[PDB]
């Protein structure tokens, strides 16, 4: 009793709801190679392909079954059929820097999403096109690049559209998700104050989802944005909130970088024995999680902050750990930097005794 | 003391907190309504 194709195919479907793709790619292969008649089945059997092998990261694979769903979808005139594959394909061509054809891709669900009337598709599209020009946006290279800011205007173009429609269909998850995009995109194109914006609705919707994660990214980028608005008390506020955060989901890393944050911050307010405080926490999880990088970081970041108090001797020891690390990762700008303060400490001292 | 400050700005300037930017839409096999979603919220590269 050899399996049929359908028998296989509905394994590879379980397999991989159940996170195990991997095997269920196994079972879909085994599917076609039985064959069906049911080009509806088999239509579905790709897209499962696509979508599965597009998790594993074989983006390859993952375009060649996308490509085959979408071929078939229109061979078959499956128009929803060939709305979703087009969707499928544009984001693989976009992991795959083919911007170009994700877009004509993209554009192809809109249209046809439009034609169908399906607003929830229309929905997906637009948020598609919105991620396909920000991937775009972020490919390129004091001049800040044309092509780069026409990108991400139409990002942000796609996002509001989508925001737009998503919040007319009462979909608040939805909106959750385009107000965040929404604010990254300003982000990156320099529009801080309409990042903050954006970003403070993605907080607000986080909180009603009781999404801690989405909480957490909402700070962080808000503190970000004030940060390059020049506000950093306000900045501060938001980074200690990520922190709060990160300690409550128990992120060792992510904590840490908040730490590094607030240190960074408060330097930037010149209150140093705050920033000593925050660096030393970020110090303490980075030796934890035995991060040499990030512990060479936060010497250099030490030094300087016990130099802009005074304290001579504090100075002097972490600049001899930068040293230390930075010769150990191979850091070479590091190596010199740590040397020159080293030098330039024992000299600020030497010369304090008279001839 | 600005020089790590500085470098810490110039990653920052790059860092973004995103939301998916990999939204997959399933063609289901099984007939049950059990399972008559096709969302896959997949984390891209």
């Amino acid at each position: 009793m050899e399996a049929s194709c359908l028998e296989l195919a509905l394994e590879g479907e379980r397999l991989c709801k159940s996170g195990d793709c991997r095997a269920g790619v196994s079972f879909f292969e085994a599917a076609v190679q039985v064959g069906t008649e049911d080009l509806k089945t088999l239509s579905a059997i790709y897209s499962q392909l696509g979508n599965a092998y597009f998790y594993l990261h074989d983006y390859a694979k993952a375009l060649e079954y996308h490509h085959h769903d979408l071929t078939l979808a229109r061979t078959i005139g499956d128009q929803l059929g060939e709305a979703k594959a087009s969707g499928n394909l544009g984001n693989t061509l976009k992991v795959l820097g083919n911007f170009d054809e994700a877009i004509v891709c993209c554009q192809r669900h809109l249209d046809i999403s439009r034609e169908l009337n399906d607003k929830v598709g229309e929905a997906r599209a637009l948020y598609n096109l919105g991620n396909v020009y920000h991937a775009k946006g972020k490919s390129f290279g004091g001049e800040f690049p044309e092509e780069v800011r026409d990108a991400l205007q139409a990002a942000v173009d796609f996002y509001e559209e989508n925001l737009s429609l998503v919040t007319a269909l009462g979909d608040r998850a939805a909106q959750g998700r385009a107000f965040g995009n929404l604010g990254n995109t300003h982000y990156l194109l320099g529009n801080f104050r309409d990042a903050v914006i954006a970003h403070e609705q993605r907080l607000l919707i986080a909180k009603e989802f009781g999404d801690k994660a989405a909480e957490r990214r909402a700070y962080s980028n808000l503190g970000n944005a004030y940060i390059f608005l020049g506000e950093f008390e306000t900045a501060s506020e938001y980074y200690k909130k990520t922190l709060l955060l990160a300690r409550q989901l128990k992120d060792r890393a992510v904590e840490a970088q908040s730490c590094y944050s607030l240190g960074n911050t408060y330097t930037l307010l010149q209150d140093y024995e705050k920033a000593i405080d925050y660096h030393l926490k970020h110090l303490a999880i980075a030796q934890e999680l035995n991060d040499r990088i990030g512990e060479g970081r936060a010497c250099w970041s030490l030094g300087n902050a016990y130099t802009a108090l005074g304290n001579h001797d504090q100075a002097m020891h972490f600049a001899e750990k930068h040293l230390e690390i930075s010769r150990e990762v191979g850091d070479k700008s590091g190596e010199l930097t740590a040397r020159l303060n080293l030098s330039d400490l024992q000299m600020v001292l030497g010369l304090s005794y008279s001839t | 003391q600005v020089d790590s400050v500085q470098r810490w700005m110039e990653d920052l300037k790059l860092m973004t907190e995103c939301e998916c930017m990999c939204v997959l839409q399933a063609k289901p096999i099984s007939l049950e309504e059990d399972a008559q979603g096709d969302l896959i919220l997949a984390g891209g590269p």
